[PDB]
């Protein structure tokens, strides 16, 4: 059921996998846009 | 041998593990594929890989024979 | 300058390293057709290398005798971009994560079997608490003032 | 020989006596608990020091305690 | 006699059990009191013999799990053939085996990892392989990337077939205990049908 | 390089001190073994009950700390 | 004769040093009325100890009533 599939998608390993995948994607895209940074130059 | 999965697993693991070591010994000395013998990296890799696999299977045989006992 | 170091925009060893890297890349580039994909990839790498060296030069970093950038973390106001500002960012993000975790643990402890909500997350509840990390420095400070952050030593026990 | 002691927090559940592998312990009448019995250790020259009795005890903290002592043929479980 | 006997619809396909970790164990189904529970859940997962003392149920579970392993192996082979067809220098290697290094893995250019795309020859840059797939493919008469694509597609279809067969032979039609204990017929089929043919 | 190696040496000092201090301050007892002082400085264990109690005495803490001492001095 | 000990459902605090739940709280289940019983108060806890037990017996001078 929708209730049961929503319950199964909330278990700890599945949620960890999704969270870390999204975070890794964000970090990869940021490093593709502003590469080779050793400091904060904006201000 | 018709009522215990563990005993069958023990015997079969031992046989497959020993067979893999035989395969590793025979494939270096009678290279069956073209342009394999002079690709030194591939030969070394195949020999080492199948040695490791056979060792692990042989150990598993003892584990599951103990489970039977 | 500071500690006998030299700015990277005026260092001969820095420019030597840049030239050596570019020459090493160009030697590989000279092996393929001009319009092939490997040639374009190597050219993109060369442009990226030049951009990296230029940005390091013009962002005010200091270079040692080896010709490599060195970081200053003593508090000097000419180098806050190296440690202090990113450090503030790290502390802000870490405080957000910790604050939302603690608030979830406190909100969930009132149930009949709280442990069941620790291996299976209540996403509906967590989605109302996640946005509140935005102002964690204010909430934590006010909680500390009113004596809601800490438990007395006499009350600690299994 | 090892030393075995019984303390007055015993509830007379008899699990330690059932767990012992060389018959060291036994139950005797008592009036201090609802079960009207308590454990006893009269044959500690046959103790090997395995501590199964401690594993079986349900009270917190334990009501039966084993202190290892000087070793003998019986306490080292030597068949030769 | 040696006859094909099964039971129809033994287990109902439902999502109820997926929401109850530890369902297979009577001592794990309660829920956790300590962290140890979590470790136990993974340690006792495939120990079917301890779940129950019924031989037939153990045999049925074993059969279904073996089908699952075959599905995974087919996925692995499909991946190998597709990567050989799409991201390799096999065609160039066919014309100069002694001077070109085989390669079938390439990487994306981020954080400087593209240096791992080495100069292996034949106008190609990548990671050199030692599994020996190129020699096996040459010994099979393969000369084109389209053939490798077709083999990869076939392997994907076979993986789907194995997974569906696992589902069917567990949840729909499960063989009886007498079916598994026909060792004479199993030996006859696996000596002659499998190895000989 | 001197900066990095000095912070490594500091790590060694702090961890060795942790091991030895935990050994000393828990010698008389803890939650897992509240009556430890009756058994003396060096004893094998307290058996497999209560989850298992391997390496629970203070002598064992000294034994563990000697490895970290050798690492740090190395 | 007056019944001894706190009533059922009372929240109590543990004072026995060697207990797992020392300085914690628990709920009274029952009190034994036999004058010969040395540890008559039965207490139940939310968390299990290292042996997996969640109930224990105590004397009247080892527990304090918390309101
Ligand atoms: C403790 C160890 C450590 C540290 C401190 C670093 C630090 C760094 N590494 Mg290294 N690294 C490490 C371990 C470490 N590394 C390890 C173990 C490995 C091997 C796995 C690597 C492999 C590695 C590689 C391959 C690379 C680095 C790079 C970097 C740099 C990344 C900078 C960046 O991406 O900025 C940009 C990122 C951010 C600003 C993060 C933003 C995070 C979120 C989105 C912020 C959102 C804020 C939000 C808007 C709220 C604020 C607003 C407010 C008003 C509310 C940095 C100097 C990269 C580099 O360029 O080095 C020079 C690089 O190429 N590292
Ligand atoms: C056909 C092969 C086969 C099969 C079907 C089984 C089946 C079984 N074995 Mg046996 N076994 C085998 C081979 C096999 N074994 C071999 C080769 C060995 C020798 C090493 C053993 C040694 C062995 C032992 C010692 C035990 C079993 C047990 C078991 C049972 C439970 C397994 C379980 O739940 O694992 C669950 C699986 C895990 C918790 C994950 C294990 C992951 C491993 C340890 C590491 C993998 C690392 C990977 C290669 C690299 C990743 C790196 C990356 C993540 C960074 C089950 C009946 C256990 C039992 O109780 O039997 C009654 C048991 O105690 N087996
Ligand atoms: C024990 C070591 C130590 C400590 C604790 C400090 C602490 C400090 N130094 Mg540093 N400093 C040190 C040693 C130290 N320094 C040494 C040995 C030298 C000589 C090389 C310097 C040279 C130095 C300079 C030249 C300056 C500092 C500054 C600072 C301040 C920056 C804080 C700030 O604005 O954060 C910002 C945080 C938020 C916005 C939040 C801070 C009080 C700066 C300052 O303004 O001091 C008054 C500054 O200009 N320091
Ligand atoms: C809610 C999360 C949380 C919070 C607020 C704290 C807070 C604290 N921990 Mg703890 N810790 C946590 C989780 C947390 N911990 C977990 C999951 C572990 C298991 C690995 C530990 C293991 C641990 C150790 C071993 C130690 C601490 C220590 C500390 C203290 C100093 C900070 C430190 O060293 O952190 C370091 C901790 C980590 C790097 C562990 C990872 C923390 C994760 C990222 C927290 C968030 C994860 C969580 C699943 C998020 C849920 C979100 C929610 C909306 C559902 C501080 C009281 C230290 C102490 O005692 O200082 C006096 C100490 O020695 N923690
Ligand atoms: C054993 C299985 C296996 C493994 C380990 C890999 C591994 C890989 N594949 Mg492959 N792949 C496989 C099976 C596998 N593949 C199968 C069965 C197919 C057919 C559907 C494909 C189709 C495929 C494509 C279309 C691509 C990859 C790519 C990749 C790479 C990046 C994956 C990634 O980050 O995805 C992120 C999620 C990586 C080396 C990528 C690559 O090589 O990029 C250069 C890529 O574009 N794979
Ligand atoms: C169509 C989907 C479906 C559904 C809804 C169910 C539902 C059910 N099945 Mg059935 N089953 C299915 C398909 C399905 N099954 C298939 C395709 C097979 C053949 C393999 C089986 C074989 C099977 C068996 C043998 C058993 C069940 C059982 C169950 C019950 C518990 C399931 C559970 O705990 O899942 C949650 C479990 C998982 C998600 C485990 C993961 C499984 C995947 C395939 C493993 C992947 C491994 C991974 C790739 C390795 C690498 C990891 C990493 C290192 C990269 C439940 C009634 C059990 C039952 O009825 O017990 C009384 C039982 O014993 N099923
Ligand atoms: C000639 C007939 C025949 C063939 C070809 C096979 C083939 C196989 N059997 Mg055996 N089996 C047979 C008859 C046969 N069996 C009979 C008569 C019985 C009853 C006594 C059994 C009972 C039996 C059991 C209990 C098990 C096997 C298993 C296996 C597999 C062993 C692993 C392997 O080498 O995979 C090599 C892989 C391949 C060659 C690729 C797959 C190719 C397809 C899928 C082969 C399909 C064969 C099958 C007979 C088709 C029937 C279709 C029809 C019902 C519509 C393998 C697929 C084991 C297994 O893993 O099962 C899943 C297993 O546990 N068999
Ligand atoms: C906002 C999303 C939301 O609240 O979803 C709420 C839903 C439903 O939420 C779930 O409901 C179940 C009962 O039906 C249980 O109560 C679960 O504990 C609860 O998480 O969550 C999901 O569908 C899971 C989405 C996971 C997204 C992960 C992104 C990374
Ligand atoms: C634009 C059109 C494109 C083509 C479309 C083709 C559609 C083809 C449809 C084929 C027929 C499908 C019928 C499905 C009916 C519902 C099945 C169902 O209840 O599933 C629900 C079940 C599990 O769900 C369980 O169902 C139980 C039924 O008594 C109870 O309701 C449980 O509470 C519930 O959890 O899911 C499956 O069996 C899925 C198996 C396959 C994996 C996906
Ligand atoms: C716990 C105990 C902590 C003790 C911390 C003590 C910190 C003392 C810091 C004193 C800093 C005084 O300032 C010292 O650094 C400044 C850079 O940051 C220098 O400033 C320099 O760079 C500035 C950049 O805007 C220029 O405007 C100045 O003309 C130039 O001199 C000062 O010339 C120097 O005197
Ligand atoms: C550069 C930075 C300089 C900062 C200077 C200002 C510092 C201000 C410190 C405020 C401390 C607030 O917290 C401090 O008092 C609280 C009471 O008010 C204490 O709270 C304690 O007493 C309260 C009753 O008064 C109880 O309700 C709490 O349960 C108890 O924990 C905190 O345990 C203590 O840490």
């Amino acid at each position: 059921s929708m209730r049961d599939i929503k319950t199964y998608l909330s278990v700890a390993p599945v949620l960890s996998t999704l969270w870390f995948g999204a975070l890794a994607g964000l970090l990869i895209e940021i490093n593709r846009l502003f590469p080779d940074a050793l400091s904060f130059p904006f201000f | 041998l018709t009522t215990s999965w563990h005993a069958q697993l023990s015997l079969n693991l031992a046989m497959l593990g020993s067979t893999t070591i035989v395969v590793a010994h025979h494939m270096y000395s009678m290279p069956p594929y073209p342009y394999l013998a002079t690709d030194y990296g591939t030969q070394l890799s195949l020999f080492t890989h199948h040695m490791w696999i056979g060792g692990f299977l042989i150990v598993g045989a003892a584990a599951h024979a103990a489970i039977f006992m | 300058d500071i500690a006998g170091l030299t700015p990277c925009k005026d260092s001969k060893a820095f420019a030597k390293r840049e030239k050596q890297s570019v020459k090493k890349l160009t030697s590989s580039l000279k092996k393929y057709a001009p319009d092939s994909a490997p040639a374009l990839a190597i050219q993109a790498t060369i442009d990226k290398t030049k951009r990296r060296f230029e940005n390091y030069g013009k962002f005010g970093l200091l270079c040692g005798s080896d010709g490599l950038p060195h970081l200053i973390v003593s508090g000097d106001q000419r180098h806050w971009g190296e440690f202090i500002t990113p450090g503030v960012l790290f502390l802000y993000i870490a405080g957000w994560i910790g604050w939302v975790g603690r608030s979830y643990l406190i909100a969930v402890s009132g149930e009949k079997k709280p442990a069941m909500r620790e291996i299976i997350i209540d996403v509906e509840l967590a989605s109302k608490i996640i946005p509140r990390g935005f102002i964690w420095p204010v909430a934590a400070y006010r909680e500390w003032i009113n004596g809601d952050l800490v438990v007395d030593d006499a009350d600690i026990g299994y | 020989s090892h030393s075995v002691k019984i303390y007055d927090t015993c509830i007379g559940c008899t699990q330690c006596v059932r767990a012992c592998p060389t018959d060291v312990l036994e139950m005797i009448p008592w009036d201090g608990c609802k079960a009207k019995q308590i454990a006893s250790a009269p044959r500690t020259e046959d103790c090997v020091g395995c501590k199964r009795c401690e594993s079986a005890c349900p009270t917190d903290f334990l009501s039966v305690r084993v202190y290892l002592g000087p070793e003998t043929t019986r306490s080292m479980a030597l068949s030769y | 006699e040696v006859k094909i006997v099964v039971d129809r619809d033994p287990v109902k396909t439902s999502f109820e059990e997926w929401a109850r970790p530890g369902h297979f164990s009577r001592t794990l189904a309660k829920g956790p009191d300590t962290t140890t529970w979590i470790w136990n859940l993974h340690a006792d997962a495939h120990d079917f013999d301890s779940h129950t003392g019924d031989l037939e149920e153990i045999s049925r579970k074993v059969f279904s799990a073996h089908f699952g392993q075959l599905s995974i192996i087919f996925l692995w082979l499909s991946g190998m053939y597709f990567h050989g067809a799409r991201f390799s220098n096999y065609e160039a290697w066919l014309s100069d085996p002694t001077h070109i290094g085989p390669s079938a893995q390439v990487v994306w250019p981020i954080v400087g990892q593209e240096i791992l795309n080495g100069d292996v020859g034949g106008g190609f840059r990548g990671i050199q392989i030692t599994s020996g797939f190129f020699q096996l493919w040459r010994a099979s008469g393969i000369t084109s990337e389209l053939q490798l694509y077709c083999t990869a597609i076939g392997a994907l279809i076979f993986a789907a077939l194995m997974l569906f067969a696992g589902w069917f032979h567990y949840h729909k039609a499960a063989p009886k205990l007498a079916w598994f204990q026909d060792v004479e017929s199993m030996l006859n089929h696996h000596l002659a049908g499998l190895l000989g043919l | 390089g001197d900066f990095l190696v000095h912070h490594a040496i500091a790590l060694g000092l702090h961890t060795t001190t942790l091991i030895l201090v935990k050994g000393a301050l828990d010698a008389r007892g803890s939650k897992l073994m509240p009556d430890k002082k009756d058994f003396g400085y060096s004893f094998p264990c307290d058996g497999p009950g209560r989850g298992g109690t391997c390496d629970i005495s203070a002598w064992d803490a000294f034994y563990l700390a000697v490895f970290w001492m050798l690492n740090t001095i190395g | 004769p007056p019944p001894i000990g706190p009533k059922r459902g009372t929240k109590v605090k543990i004072l026995r040093r060697e207990s797992y739940w020392y300085n914690g709280t628990g709920s009274v289940v029952t009190v034994d009325q036999d004058p010969n019983t040395r540890y008559p108060v039965v207490v139940r806890f939310a968390k299990v100890n290292y042996a997996g037990v969640s109930t224990n017996n105590y004397a009247l001078d080892e527990i304090k009533e918390v309101v």
